[PDB]
């Protein structure tokens, strides 16, 4: 894998820790640029707990790298994502995913 | 979007100062963020036009333009040699923030529809004085020149002393001291030589314009006397202006029209000389830097300076008349600007097709804010955007710029409007008639009939329609608020006519003729162009042939034709790192695809361009050559030198047939057909061309994931023009394999029904958004600069065609 | 003007004398406006003045005007048409039923000075009878 | 790639000062120009 590029800076001090809930807004696009998912569209932040394997490896590591209040672009390879199987109907097999992720707060 | 490295990278956030610098010499565009260099530049871009600062945005921003001087306080000093942009405001305009190519504008009574704007060209700033070097001054005019220089200097000094200029050793505006305020013979050599040259230039341009000048009275020269001037007009050194009196002389209107041309020519010659010397234009005068406020071509010059020059030249011609030389104005000669095609020049706004009315009596109003070219009336739903309103049978309109009624031609009708006049358009479909009223009075034809049109067949229906020429503004009132109509009560209410949108709970949707060229399928009934789908024989692949139906006949249409195949080939997301029988493994494993274009004998290859176009090509250029192609190099580098990437981006990749034309064959009609093959490697992003089986030097490189449409730009020269051959070569797959997934491993050439030829159409109907972003622009202050604010969100649901990326 | 036009429509001799006068004197009715019945000044001046007559009548009176025209087609005299309207005053159109009457009423009541109009049933019958007679005779004139 | 795609997008508009500069042979215009833009307020996500 996962590559992180800081779109906007964060506090730079608070970072997610294992077993700590992370609240984010994400917009997911395929490497071609086609959008397939976005929490801003649903208007509800996505909350997930690190270390529980609730999200894929790319989210795990990339969001662990990000700091509170930071907006970043995450590039996640197929191996670090749904991979060969993919997500039938949404993500084509063997696809790289690009996510615009803002880490709102930690709870 | 190409990422560019900069210290502390982040998306534009509050308290960020973006400094943009344009160097037109390289040419290059460079950026600085908070005073830190942005490690990336644009360069080698097209210079066919005028550049302006621009900021694009969605709702939810507040930004400020800092243009230097009094219109903005630069936070960071401009890089050496770069001028503040506020210096580029033209003499006749005041600096302000404006939208770009708006077709709609808010108004007091309601929204205003706006026609296309007139844009200056980069060539409009090139002074073009008439060629006078060929003319040789007759001696009688030479002697008059000798005195004309002095007399012009006398008038100059008279004006200077009248406005308060006084003599001095050095020239300074505040001191009001002028060194050249001396006798002409005592004038410094350079200025005196320039004055003599200009005085001779006046006579020489008089001759050049076609005017005739010839001595009439010798005694007039001896009769002329210089006017005595008072001691106040007498100069500190002792010099006195001595302009010869011309109270007796009189000027004809034609002579004044000629004086206007003389002043324009003189100013243009002066501007050309100063440009040659190295001067340039600036809103603020800087003599040490060779920047002048008046160094612009005459047409763009300020009104006051124009009047001053006209007065000077009128006095000069008066001096010639006083000397007695008869001057014969030359007759005006016809001249047509033909700047743009009239059919596509005017923007047409119509009601949506679903609002067409097939019965009843309907009324609406059109207020003409300007007095220029505007048409208003009723159009049928199938109205074409390229054709002018009323030129065909689709629309019945009124053009009150000159007072004509337009339907299948123009006839005199009514009278022209002035500014603010309201034209009420009325359609009675029970009587099949159309009526036009100006300011509540029914316009009458020459015969005296009240109805403008008669015996109208209902057909599909009728829709309100207007057409605005360049620079015109009109307010269309469809009557949703009946009290808003100004003359409905005076005329129309009692006659039973009803407002068009009287009982409509929402504003009527409108469609305007957008002038963005678009690729559309060739019509199956096109009068001039025919496309034939030919099956692939044993020795021939599938083909799409273009033929000119009307070649070599009256009404034939010969113009540049831009053609593309409907389906694109898309390059792979990731590029590879670093007999005549196909080999079963190479053909299956190859990523190269090939398609050819056959230019038929009799079609000049010099008029054919063959290649590919991205989904972004929108140039309907009548005079097209490869120089017109858009192209820009984006260069990423390190914080010091060390260029890292030099990518080139363009929308058109093509080769000219003149390159493959043999030098001996050039200038002669060729019996042979010319086959230009194009190969694309979808894995390596490399594009190559072959001519008659010979590799060409031209080659192109494209970034991964690029979409490319096979394309041909041709100026027809024969009944048979070109043929898209969708074939293949040894170990190169056909084009259908790239286009279609199901045929990705099929080496047999195919031309499925979806694949077809499409031609570039100049204009197309486009829906006008019901709501528009509210942008507030205002000058915050002398130091704060100008300010743009947009705070109210506005969204739309967009339907996207995957293949066309539109 | 409507009374004069009504006399023109009723009397055949008036029409023939107007036709003669214009023909012998070579008058130019087209020049006057800027022969055929349309060019006739008697009908043209009415056509010009009629919008004021319609302005008198309120939009509710459209049905009553239609009925009065029907009576004039029945050839009823003006007084008995007046009595017919007087006894049938209730039939005046209902604004609620038709949307058009709503936006017509908007303008009619918005224009100052006409709020007092329609207050008097005698006034209503006056205006309806007059405008109906004028419209009826104009219909006969325009019919070939 | 086959079915038409739909999505909600923001409206975007452009604003310029009435300043036009270009290069041509014999032109009267200067070749180097410079300006600045200061960002006072920005909402990263006013909409989706
Ligand atoms: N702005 C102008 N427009 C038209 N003609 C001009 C202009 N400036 C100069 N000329 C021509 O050149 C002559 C100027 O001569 P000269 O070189 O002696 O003037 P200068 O003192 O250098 O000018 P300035 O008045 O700008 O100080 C004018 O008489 C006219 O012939």
């Amino acid at each position: 894998g996962v590559q992180v590029e800081t779109i906007s800076p964060g506090d730079g001090r608070t970072f997610p820790k294992r077993g700590q809930t992370c609240v984010v807004h994400y917009t997911g696009m395929l490497e071609d640029g086609k959008k397939f998912d976005s929490s801003r569209d649903r208007n509800k932040p996505f909350k997930f707990t690190l270390g529980k394997q609730e999200v894929i490896r790319g989210w795990e590591e990339g969001v662990a790298q990000m700091s509170v209040g930071q907006r970043a672009k995450l590039i996640i390879s197929s191996d670090y994502a749904y991979g060969a199987t993919g997500h039938p109907g949404i993500i084509p097999p063997h696809a790289t995913l690009v996510f615009d992720v803002e880490l709102l707060k930690l709870e | 979007a190409r990422p560019v490295t900069s210290p502390g990278q982040h998306l534009l956030a509050p308290e960020d100062v973006v400094s943009c610098c344009l160097d037109l010499s390289v040419p290059s565009i460079s950026f600085r963020i908070n005073g830190c260099p942005v490690q990336g530049v644009f360069e080698s871009f097209n210079l066919d036009g005028l550049f302006f600062p621009v900021v694009s945005f969605s709702a939810g921003i507040k930004v400020r333009f800092l243009l230097g001087g009094r219109h903005g306080e630069f936070k960071f000093l401009p890089p050496p040699g770069y001028a503040p942009c506020h210096e580029a405001v033209l003499p006749r305009e005041r600096l302000h923030l404006q939208p770009i190519k708006e077709y709609r504008r808010e108004g007091p009574r309601g929204p205003h529809l706006v026609g296309p704007s007139r844009c200056l060209s980069h060539l409009d700033f090139v002074p073009c004085p008439v060629d006078t070097i060929q003319i040789v001054l007759p001696p009688h005019l030479e002697r008059i020149r000798e005195k004309l220089a002095e007399n012009i200097h006398e008038l100059w000094a008279l004006t200077r002393i009248e406005q308060g200029w006084t003599y001095g050793p050095v020239r300074d505006d505040n001191k009001r001291l002028h060194p050249c305020l001396v006798n002409f013979h005592s004038l410094p050599e350079p200025e005196r030589n320039y004055n003599l040259q200009m005085s001779g230039e006046t006579l020489k341009t008089l001759l050049a314009l076609g005017c005739h000048v010839g001595m009439a009275d010798e005694k007039a020269e001896d009769n002329l006397k210089k006017t005595k001037l008072p001691k106040t007009y007498m100069m500190s050194n002792g010099y006195k202006p001595a302009p010869l009196d011309l109270s007796h002389v009189r000027l004809t209107p034609a002579q004044t029209t000629l004086v206007d041309r003389l002043a324009e020519n003189g100013h243009n010659v002066w501007a050309r000389d100063r440009v040659a010397q190295g001067w340039s234009y600036s809103a603020v005068q800087d003599i040490p830097a060779r920047r002048n406020p008046r160094l612009v071509p005459y047409r763009l010059l300020d009104e006051a300076t124009k009047r001053s020059n006209r007065d000077s030249l009128c006095q000069a011609v008066r001096t010639l008349l006083g000397y007695g030389y008869n001057i014969e104005p030359p007759d005006q000669e016809p001249s047509q600007v033909d700047s743009q095609s009239r059919g596509d020049r005017a923007r047409i706004f119509r009601a949506e097709k679903s609002y067409a009315v097939q019965s009843g009596r309907w009324y609406f109003e059109f207020e003409a804010v300007t007095t220029g070219e505007m048409r208003v009336g009723w159009a049928r739903p199938e109205l074409r955007p390229d054709v002018e309103l009323g030129a065909d049978d689709l629309a019945y309109v009124f053009n009150g710029h000159r007072g004509q009624r337009w339907h299948l031609g123009s006839e005199p009708f009514g009278r022209p409007w002035q500014s603010g006049d309201v034209v009420g358009c009325m359609i009675d479909l029970t009587e099949n008639t159309i009526i036009f009223t100006l300011n509540g009075e029914v316009l009458m034809s020459d015969s005296g009939s009240e109805t403008a049109f008669r015996d109208i067949e209902i057909g599909d229906g009728f829709l309100p329609v207007c057409s605005l020429g360049p620079g015109q503004v009109g307010h269309l009132n469809l009557g949703q608020d009946v009290s808003s109509l100004r003359f409905f009560a005076i005329c129309g209410l009692q006659e039973g006519f009803e407002p068009f949108a009287i009982n409509m709970q929402r504003p009527v949707t409108t469609w305007f003729s957008k002038s963005l060229p678009q690729f559309e399928p060739v019509p199956l009934e096109h009068p001039h162009y025919e496309v034939a789908r030919m099956d692939g024989t044993v020795d021939t692949p599938p083909c799409l042939r273009l033929t000119h139906r009307t070649w070599g006949s009256q009404n034939s249409l010969v113009e540049m034709l831009f053609l593309r195949l409907s389906l694109p080939v898309q390059f792979h997301q990731h590029f590879r790192c670093t007999d005549n029988r196909d080999d079963p493994e190479i053909i299956l494993n190859t990523t190269t695809y090939y398609y050819s274009v056959r230019v038929f004998a009799g079609q000049e290859p010099s008029c054919v361009w063959v290649g590919w176009v991205t989904p972004d090509y929108h140039q309907h250029d009548m005079s097209f050559d490869l120089s017109k192609v858009r192209a820009v190099t984006v260069t990423m580098g390190d914080e010091q030198g060390n260029v890292h990437s030099s990518l080139k981006c363009s929308n058109c990749y093509m080769v000219w047939g003149g390159d493959f034309v043999s030098p001996g064959q050039q200038g002669r009609i060729s019996h042979t057909d010319l086959v230009i093959g194009c190969l694309v490697d979808l894995a390596t992003g490399l594009m190559t061309f072959t001519a008659n089986g010979k590799e060409s030097n031209t080659f192109f490189q494209v970034e991964p994931n690029t979409k490319l449409f096979p394309a041909v730009f041709v100026l027809p020269t024969h009944q048979n023009v070109v043929q898209f051959e969708l074939g293949k070569q040894k170990n190169i797959m056909p084009l259908s394999a790239a286009m279609f997934l199901s045929e990705r491993k099929n080496p047999a050439p195919q031309c499925p029904p979806r694949l077809e030829v499409q031609m570039l159409m100049p204009v197309s109907w486009s829906r006008m958004p019901n709501h528009f972003l509210q942008v507030d622009t205002r000058r915050a202050g002398e130091r704060l600069g100008w300010a743009v604010q947009c705070q109210e969100p506005l969204m739309m649901m967009a339907l996207h065609i995957p293949e066309e990326n539109r | 003007v409507g009374e004069i036009f009504i006399y023109w429509s009723k009397s055949h001799n008036f029409k023939r004398e107007e036709q003669n006068f214009v023909v012998q004197n070579e008058i130019n009715n087209m020049s006057f406006l800027t022969y055929s019945v349309q060019t006739s000044l008697i009908v043209a001046t009415l056509k010009k003045m009629l919008p004021i007559g319609l302005n008198m009548c309120a939009p509710t009176d459209q049905d009553l005007i239609v009925l009065a025209k029907a009576r004039y087609a029945l050839k009823d005299t003006d007084e008995e048409v007046r009595e017919f309207l007087q006894n049938n005053l209730n039939l005046q159109g209902k604004v609620e039923g038709s949307p058009s009457l709503r936006w017509q009423m908007a303008l009619y009541r918005g224009v100052p000075g006409r709020e007092e109009d329609a207050d008097d049933p005698e006034k209503i019958v006056r205006r309806v009878q007059e405008v109906s007679a004028v419209l009826y005779h104009l219909d006969q004139t325009e019919h070939p | 790639e086959l079915l038409l795609q739909t999505n909600l997008i923001n409206y975007v508009t452009s604003i310029r000062p009435n300043i036009f500069v270009g290069r041509a042979e014999g032109s009267t215009q200067y070749g180097k120009w410079y300006f600045e833009v200061m960002v006072d307020e920005v909402a990263p996500f006013l909409t989706a």
